[PDB]
RNA sequence: CCGAUAGUGAACCAGUACCGUGAGGGAAAGGUGAAAAGCACCCCGGAAGGGGAGUGAAACAGUUCCUGAAACCGUGUGCCUACAAGUAGUUAGAGCCCGUUAAUGGGUGAUAGCGUGCCUUUUGUAGAAUGAACCGGCGAGUUACGAUUUGUUGCAAGGUUAA
RNA sequence: UACUCGGGAGUCAGACUGCGAGUGAUAAGAUCCGUAGUCGAAAGGGAAACAGCCCAGACCACCAGUUAAGGUCCCCAAAUA
RNA sequence: GGUUCGUGGUAGGAGAGCGUUCUAAGGGCGGUGAAGUCAGACCGGAAGGACUGGUGGAGCGCUUAGAAGUGAGAAUGCCG
């Protein structure tokens, strides 16, 4: 019968910036992929893209509670006999934190070909400076 | 009208054999195409070669049309009634082998 | 402006010279439906009923009475020998909205 | 007298295979493949039936759920104002009016916030 | 009695059950007899006592 | 009673061909057309085979020759497809292409949700338990004479014949 | 509903879970009994996936509503109560 | 025609039907095109049944009964 279903480029799609200044890093991370996912809009297809670009910036700042600095690992697998490869999660922090918030985030988005899309939609910037002026983003504010 | 074709039917070539060099003569004009068929080392080659002149020359006394002025218009093999043989094996036993045939058809038309 | 009536055990958005498929009410061709039961009416001005706008009503002309595309119900259970088939055509009736009050 | 098995078994056999026009590879021309096709999707059509209700109805939950968030309520909120106020419009007709009656939607929210207070 | 109209007295003829003929019928795979037993072989059986 | 996998093993040069030292075992294989009127003549080719012409109601009836299904092999094209993890479908669905036994129509489908074939045998199988390469034909509770119980019909303290 | 008479059967490899016992080592997805449930012959929702655990029994259609176990930051509907 | 209670299901019991070949009677169609075959978006609660168009080139339905060599996806099934 009669639902509306969105149509690709039909739905104006913003640009945001948000500061990750003592945020932690999940809280952030859900606001941020609910964003993305396109849910704060009455015009929410599930199938297709609507949601807004995301420019995160300070992100050498995000918040760690408790002793997730140093007792928190990341791992990796090069898929060779005994090449299991560990990190912590202060380390990535000092060095890239842009990497850190992409992990974090891409973990909150669905696993198929419209969640690989919607990851390109997100810039992290481990300073305060971003190249994107040429959007005019606007300024979020969390909650 | 306007096309002529000739076919070559129940040839002794396999048809897996003929397609391969049927694919290279499609489309092309006949002054070209003869020369595809003459330059080309298979055994398939002959055959084909008398298909197409067959055409060509019926193109050209039935329906009076231009030699110069053709094209392969479609070109394909289809498949013959195929020979049962056999082959005396090891420890006693044989084993089939098939002398297939085909049919060889070739269609020119004005461009 | 539109409305919205209940019909059939659910809920439909209806304006002035819509078509609309209902489920088999009682009426022939060319007849004349009025729908008591207005939830809300809406356009330039808004109504809410508590649960219903008490006063209106929508009337509606018969169309058409007829059954739907016919369906094919198939069930089975593997390795059971068990299956069973049935089909099935819904019957509706065919509405236009006259006026809305 | 006898009974041979002609024209029946062909006619039979054909309507099954008709039916699962589309399918990739041999399963819409060989009999026994196309058999278990068609048997495996009126199964799911007969599940899917049933799903595709509760697939819409979370569709327009979610769909409520963003247009009443800008009026700052949740949807659990949203809802209970309006149990509570005797308004019985359904999730379907809710969703309609968030989308493309904007206006009426804020004046049915507004009507929930009286009634929660 | 026009010899195209014969109709039977009601109830004095039934129609034989044939056994074995597909599943939708009752009487299908196993034609009434069960699974594997002295029972389910053809000419199978015990003697009357 | 059968109608060319049927009916004799054999509708046709069948106890033949073929197999075995031998006794012995033992097939496959029907149909142009009413009438050969069975394609004079021209062209490509060594020929086969074709394209015209002609005969014929029909040659897409041209010597496995009435009909000519499916597996299988090809040619042309409308929609989709080279960042994707897929019992191959089903439900939602844009875009593009069409136009029907005319009706809330047809084809293809970017993307999203859900989803471990059929049979058999088992307490329990998606099962790393069994069977099937695919398509077609053939292939399994029957008959005679007795026993018992239910239904129907005729007559009824009687009913009924067998050779 | 129960009982009597008559026609027709199939079944006699059971499984796990809670409780009461034996054998075992107060081991076993062990074995053998008593009692109740579910599977067998039962789909649907929850335990990630999951015959036997918790909720609950599919005549068919609907782009309607209220609830059960279990849940409401994102994947993922619903409290960043 | 109504009220109430129901309608998951293996082995299995009971009931009602579809379709195939042949026979009997009535009544039909077919060289202005039969059976078969191919394609469709039609009809019935199921098994199933029509209609239209191509190919085919001489036989075939319908109604009421009756009789069965009576319906195949599987047997390391037989033949092609
Ligand atoms: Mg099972
Ligand atoms: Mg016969
Ligand atoms: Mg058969
Ligand atoms: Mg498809
Ligand atoms: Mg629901
Ligand atoms: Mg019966
Ligand atoms: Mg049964
Ligand atoms: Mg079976
Ligand atoms: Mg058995
Ligand atoms: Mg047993
Ligand atoms: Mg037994
Ligand atoms: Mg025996
Ligand atoms: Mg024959
Ligand atoms: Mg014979
Ligand atoms: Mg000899
Ligand atoms: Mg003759
Ligand atoms: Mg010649
Ligand atoms: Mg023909
Ligand atoms: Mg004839
Ligand atoms: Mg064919
Ligand atoms: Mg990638
Ligand atoms: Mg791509
Ligand atoms: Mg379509
Ligand atoms: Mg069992
Ligand atoms: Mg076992
Ligand atoms: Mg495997
Ligand atoms: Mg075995
Ligand atoms: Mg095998
Ligand atoms: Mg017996
Ligand atoms: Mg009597
Ligand atoms: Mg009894
Ligand atoms: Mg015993
Ligand atoms: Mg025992
Ligand atoms: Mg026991
Ligand atoms: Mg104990
Ligand atoms: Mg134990
Ligand atoms: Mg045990
Ligand atoms: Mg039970
Ligand atoms: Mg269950
Ligand atoms: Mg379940
Ligand atoms: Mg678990
Ligand atoms: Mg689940
Ligand atoms: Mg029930
Ligand atoms: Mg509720
Ligand atoms: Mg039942
Ligand atoms: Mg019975
Ligand atoms: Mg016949
Ligand atoms: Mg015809
Ligand atoms: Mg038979
Ligand atoms: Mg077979
Ligand atoms: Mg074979």
């Amino acid at each position: 019968r009669t639902t509306y279903m969105a149509k690709p480029g039909e739905v104006e799609r913003k640009w945001y910036v948000i500061d990750a200044t003592g945020v932690s890093l999940g809280r952030l991370s859900s606001e941020v992929a609910s964003i993305l996912r396109g849910k704060n809009k009455p015009q929410f297809t599930p199938h297709i893209d609507t949601g807004d670009f995301v420019i995160i910036i300070n992100a050498g700042k995000i918040g760690l509670t408790g002793k997730k600095a140093t007792d928190k690992i990341y791992y990796r697998h090069s898929q060779y006999p005994g090449g299991l490869k560990s990190r912590t999660a202060g380390e990535m922090r000092t060095n890239n934190p842009e990497k850190l918030l992409e992990l974090s985030i891409k973990g909150m988005l669905p696993k198929n070909s419209l969640g690989r899309q919607l990851f390109k939609k997100l810039h992290v910037y481990g300073g305060s400076e971003h190249e994107h002026a040429a959007q005019k983003p606007e300024v979020y504010e969390l909650r | 009208v306007t096309s002529a074709k000739a076919v070559a039917k129940t040839v002794r070539i396999a048809p897996r054999k003929a397609r391969i060099v049927i694919d290279l003569i499609r489309g092309k004009q006949v002054g070209e195409a003869i020369a595809i068929l003459k330059y080309t080392p298979r055994s398939a080659s002959p055959i084909i070669e008398k298909v197409l002149k067959s055409a060509i020359a019926n193109a050209e006394h039935n329906y009076d049309l231009d030699i110069n002025n053709l094209v392969v218009e479609e070109a394909f093999v289809d498949e013959g009634p195929t020979l049962k043989r056999f082959r005396p094996r090891a420890q006693g036993r044989a084993s089939a082998i098939n002398k297939r045939t085909s049919h060889i058809t070739v269609v020119v038309s004005e461009v | 402006m539109y409305a919205i009536i209940e019909t059939g055990g659910k809920q439909i958005k209806v304006e002035a010279g819509q078509e609309i498929y209902v489920e088999k009410l009682a009426g022939e061709v060319g007849d004349v439906v009025t729908f008591d039961k207005v939830l809300f009416v809406g356009g330039d001005s808004a109504k809410v009923g508590v649960p219903f706008v008490d006063g209106a009503t929508v009337t509606a002309k018969v169309e058409k009475q007829g059954r739907a595309k016919k369906l094919t119900v198939y069930k089975y259970k593997p390795k059971k020998n068990y299956h069973k088939k049935q089909g099935h055509r819904q019957p509706y009736t065919k509405l236009t909205i006259d006026a809305i009050n | 007298p006898r009974v041979k098995g002609g024209t029946v078994t062909r006619k039979r056999r054909k309507k099954i295979v008709k039916l699962a026009k589309g399918y990739y590879g041999s399963k819409h021309l060989l009999f026994k493949v196309a058999n278990q096709a068609v048997m495996k999707s009126y199964q799911y059509a007969y599940r899917d039936r049933r799903q595709k209700k509760r697939d819409f109805r979370r569709l327009w939950i979610a769909r409520i759920n963003a247009a009443a968030r800008m009026q700052d309520l949740s949807y659990s909120k949203l809802m209970h104002g309006l149990k509570l106020a005797g308004i019985d419009i359904n999730r379907k007709m809710l969703a309609d009016l968030a989308v493309n009656d904007i206006a009426s939607f804020n004046t049915l929210a507004d009507s929930a916030k009286k009634a929660l207070a | 009695m026009k010899l195209h109209e014969l109709k039977p007295s009601e109830g004095s003829r039934k129609e034989r059950n044939r056994v074995g003929r597909g599943t939708g019928s009752g009487n299908g795979k196993t034609s009434g007899r069960g699974h594997k037993g002295q029972k389910a072989r053809s000419g199978g059986g015990v003697r009357l006592g």
